[PDB]
DNA sequence: GGAGACTAGGGAGTAATCCCCTTGGCGGTTAAAACGCGGGGGACAGCGCGTACGTGCGTTTAAGCGGTGCTAGAGCTGTCTACGACCAATT
DNA sequence: ATTGGTCGTAGACAGCTCTAGCACCGCTTAAACGCACGTACGCGCTGTCCCCCGCGTTTTAACCGCCAAGGGGATTACTCCCTAGTCTCCAG
């Protein structure tokens, strides 16, 4: 594989906080857009270049925010952007500077730094995770607050929905994992011993973990044994079947790409898939069969990483960092494995 | 001083325009009351100053809109 | 509803504050900054109350406002 | 400065796996 | 006798949170003094102004003006 | 922030000293809480300011007699 | 009848708000008890010399009160002495500085300035008018409050026990008067229009209105018809059978003489009369139940504002005070007022 | 200062009482 | 009772009033009220420092100590 | 101007003050605390004036004044 | 960016720690940021009295405005 | 004090987009200047102090923004 | 050491600044009415309270010794003793 | 006019501060423990609704005088726009 890393300032020196591809892309170019202390989301046009290094355009400025954003989050369809941060208002951008963007509902309801979104599979329900100690459930449709899970005493700096739609993993500063039934609109289970996860110690502002595409498995970063990334099932949630060690800093985020590759194991399924996980100066490629990683990239960002995503393709794998600059990682034809 | 019960119900009204079925008691009432009595006093005084300030003696929203953009209100 | 900022109501609002001589214009402009900042404290309000997992807005509530809005009393 | 080591497709040693 | 309801360790602390490093066991049943006695101060305001809205149940906003009358506005 | 179920017992036990038949909201319970707790340590800064003036770190009860008598409150 | 000032100050030349004799006294002896600016409420003796005239001695001094004191109040034993002021404390004095007095029960409830205190006939039950816009009942063996009247907007500044214990007179800066049955604990009566009285531009922090000591009559001073003092009955409250006029300053004191005096335009008709002292700002009429017109009037004795009169045990010392920090009393012979019964 | 004017006990006509 | 020599302190309060406000008449009574409030608050300040000197230990008195009290009183 | 207090003046309100030994530099932040406490009254007596649209500042303004900051 | 001396700023920064406390040492990097916070600040609170003046329809400026703008902030 | 030179304030004048000065401004300019010098070293060395440290460090200033809400 | 900057300084000229209508929108006036204050069930459905639960990190005793309060002796200094001059002050 | 109020000088030593001396009781675990905290949940119950009627004080509309926001113009006043030494910040 390739890594092209982004010397020019996105946002103007400032740090980055996020990214995200759009989920509705399906061809070759993938529509990325950031998220930075300059109170602006910038969509850029990522696409490979005759050599296969990654490429940058600049589409669209989105300046609406009056403080900063720290999290930026496209629906699994791509019609809608979600965006929050500083100024803790929810914008849901629309596709109306190359192009433009407008917000269609605003889902308020947050104080400060909102860190963590998830879109629902269906795109109708959100996941909102904030430092002010709660997780709201919101309708996309109604743009209204209809549950609230405030149970979190500390920074909840990471949220996922299961693409199942049963249950909602959270992770918050306070080292405790808190998983809500979709059902039942309260607390499912409570891990916080095997201490398990990372104290105020770790610098990265985000906990953001992910279910496994399918929802089988649960990735948690932030750990420790050492810091670690702890893998969960469906079958037990209160014991982590087996733990990817990562010495030197602490893990913080955890992003699968959404296209299923065959076998060529944490879990024992037909199919397989590949995941990124995203250190403070390291980041390292699993796979579901291999236990070890077989990618490793490392030395490539003067500061802390911040947020990675895959291409709807898995061709893409950008990465951001809290200096200011952002990098990709670029795989030939299938180069991960054979695709479903 | 405004009087109670026009100023409770513009409150009721601009409390459901979130969601509705909200019950609010009278202690917080009476706290609200308060904090907008306390702003309103306080922003009436500062467009005196500003309006002394300005050397007429009839009071002009530009001033009103002056004091905001001071107080970092847009 | 929202014309409840009484136009005879601002005027002594006004005396208590000092103001000499008041035009219409502003009987209206009070009714749009009273709404906005009302809006924006109960925002955070409801929101404070919501961490007290409290389904009724407090004095408490209140007076953290002011706080955020460096209008403490 | 920094001093770029990329290691590429070995299909390390040091990351290798431990289970309990 | 729940005076001695606050602790050698809590009040320790506070001690931490109010900026001294070394203070003698002799000072904490001063501090519970000094506790008991400003409660009765605040408190006897609080239930007057409880009795003033013809209530039988203390509110949060009464320890407001209790403040405000002692000069502690918070 | 200190504690709760000791000082709730101390604001029920001198409720009934003065007078029972009474009730207590549970936020005004709360509220009357952190009250106490800024009155407390509001006196200990104070403390802490006598005895840096008394050039002495250890605290004796007459750097919080003079607290009250310089402010005179009893 | 004689006047005589005390031109020796009293309170260190501090305003005299309140004055009380003991009404457990039963002799020629009276003792009276002042308050003042100075934080100090001072019993004296008061008694009549060989020339008639009276004689205060000073008998005990009682610095409790950490602020000014406005009303003072001796029980209608003389048991206990009811002390009131600017720190919104009442406390019960009692007999343990030629003497001593310890406080027994702490009614604390109130809330500033405490302008009127009465003594319910049996002793056990208190009426506080003050500031605070209510007047609350007290137990005095309990000494804990039982019953709460918050109906009182403005500054209350007079109220009176009946001595019938069925209903509570009281008086306000509002111009309104409420009045309590024993009973229910509820609004009996209200009268505002006949205004009805002074506004507050009157001059004395003191309504003090007094029932008659039978109960029959409510005497009302500092009513508007030009200043007067309106007369009310237990038939009906709401309207007065007549008013007694005093044009220039406003009258802001009733007082009526615990001892009944025979018969010698009536106000009110049984076989005995009753003689009943009303000091305005810088005058003191003196009426009886059977004349409408006074048999009694002293004025310019005073530098100031007037404060409280009181009247003895037997009707022979009529104390005035005033805002001056002086006092002055008024000496009758024997039975000069009437025979009693 | 004061010029103190007293009136005896005469069994004054500037303040007869008026009936309603 | 007073002892502050009334008329330089009626020319210092006068002289403070035309550094703000030119021509500003005071009469006996305004300037008493000033007084009163003067050795007032100055009396009280110097039984605070004195008490804090005493918990000093110290005889002499130095201005550490109305320095001390005034940050108790917060009007810095 | 501020010298309007003279040096023994200040000696003998300290003395009926309560206290026997003093050092010099008290003269000079005693002045200090002084203008400090007069500003805010003399303020607040402006303000009630031009309230009650009376130029002369009057005994119970200042009266009223000291009630506000609290020692009437 | 940085448009004041370096030197002045240290030096009345000295002036004043020697008026509180001798010994006090400055680090260069604590130094320029508290200078830089200084610049932002005082030309926040400049182009406040500018937009003060804009109202003021008047385009030269005069201080009393920005003490409008001081008690607006209710400093002093 | 006398440092913060006059033309290094009509400079910055002219970066705040005001086109015509009154001389006066310089005095009250750097007298709210030192006022906000006094207020952050005052905050700067009451933490420096519960950190038992003598030399000041941008935490402190850090801290101050945070205090005053100008961050 | 040496090169940008600032401090000292004329020019007038554009920018405040005060005067003069000047009218039109605004300060009191009036009549009533229209919501403003209120109180009373109604108990229905909202609300807290006590206690049980458990169990776990805060709370309690203590070694223990040494960093910090406590005492002696300076010891060297700035009052406050007396005063001799000025010196503002009441009339 | 005089008259008490003030000011500034000379040093003895009283006492604030500094150093030396001393002991003793806050940290600092280790272990016992306990109530602090979290939810249910039945039981208590407090705040309440809200309508109208009672009823009544204030709101609103419109008038009419008239005070003032703003225009006009003359009036002064204050940074140009260099001119120049300087002086010192910073680089070498």
């Amino acid at each position: 594989m390739k890594v092209i890393t982004c010397e020019i300032a996105w946002h103007n020196k400032e740090p980055v906080y996020s990214l995200d591809f759009q989920h509705g892309t399906a061809g070759r170019i993938h529509r990325l857009a950031s998220a930075g202390v300059d109170t602006n989301v910038r969509i850029w046009k990522v696409e490979k270049g005759p050599d296969g290094k990654a490429i940058v355009e600049f589409l669209s400025n989105l300046a609406r925010h009056t403080k900063a954003v720290n999290v930026v989050r496209f629906s699994p369809t791509g019609e809608i952007l979600a965006s929050g941060g500083d100024d803790a208002v929810i914008l849901l951008w629309k596709v109306n500077n190359k192009e433009n963007w407008t917000v269609v509902k605003t889902l308020r309801g947050h104080l400060e730094d909102v860190y963590d979104i998830c879109w629902a599979t269906d795109g109708n329900l959100m996941a909102s995770a904030s430092v002010d100690n709660t997780a709201i459930i919101w309708d996309v449709s109604k743009g209204q607050k209809i549950s609230i899970f405030n149970e979190h005493k500390s920074y909840v700096q990471g949220v996922t929905w299961d693409p199942l739609g049963q249950y909602v993993a959270t992770l918050s500063c306070d080292r405790v994992l808190r998983v809500y039934s979709i059902q039942k609109k309260r607390v499912a289970f409570n891990v916080s011993k095997m201490r398990m996860f990372h104290d105020d110690s770790m610098k990265s502002f985000f906990r953001r973990l992910s279910f496994t595409p399918d929802g089988s498995l649960l990735l948690t970063p932030a750990g420790c044994v050492m810091n670690t990334t702890y893998v969960f099932s469906r079958k037990n949630l209160k014991r982590p079947i087996a733990h990817l060690p990562c010495p030197g800093k602490a893990t913080l985020a955890v992003r699968c790409c959404p296209v299923y590759f065959e076998l060529r194991e944490l879990m024992s399924l037909p199919y397989r898939l590949v995941f990124a996980v995203a250190s403070e100066d390291s980041v390292l490629l699993y796979d579901t069969q291999q236990s070890f990683p077989f990618g490793y990239v490392s030395n490539i960002h003067y500061h802390t990483l911040s947020d990675i995503s895959w291409s709807s393709d898995g061709a893409f794998l950008a990465i951001s960092s809290t200096d200011g600059y952002c990098s990709f990682v670029t795989f030939e034809k299938d180069e991960l494995g054979i695709p479903l | 001083l405004i009087r109670k019960l026009p100023f409770q119900r513009l409150v009721r009204e601009i409390a459901q325009d979130f969601k509705t079925d909200l019950r609010f008691q009278s202690s917080a009432v009476m706290a609200l009351q308060e904090a907008c009595e306390a702003y309103l006093v306080g922003l009436f005084e500062d467009t005196n100053l500003c309006a002394i300030h300005a050397k007429r003696v009839t009071i002009m929203p530009k001033d009103i809109q002056l004091a905001r953009r001071i107080r970092g209100e847009r | 509803n929202i014309q409840g900022i009484t136009k005879p109501a601002i005027r002594r609002l006004a005396r208590r504050g000092g103001v000499k001589r008041i035009s219409g214009l502003i009987y209206e402009e009070t009714r749009g900054v009273l709404k906005v900042f009302l809006e924006n404290v109960i925002r955070d309000a409801v929101t404070y109350t919501e961490h007290a997992k409290r389904k009724t807005v407090t004095a408490m509530d209140v007076v953290y406002a002011l706080k955020r809005q460096g209008r403490t009393l | 400065v920094l001093q770029p080591v990329k290691i590429g497709c070995v299909w390390l040693q040091q990351f290798a796996a431990c289970f309990l």
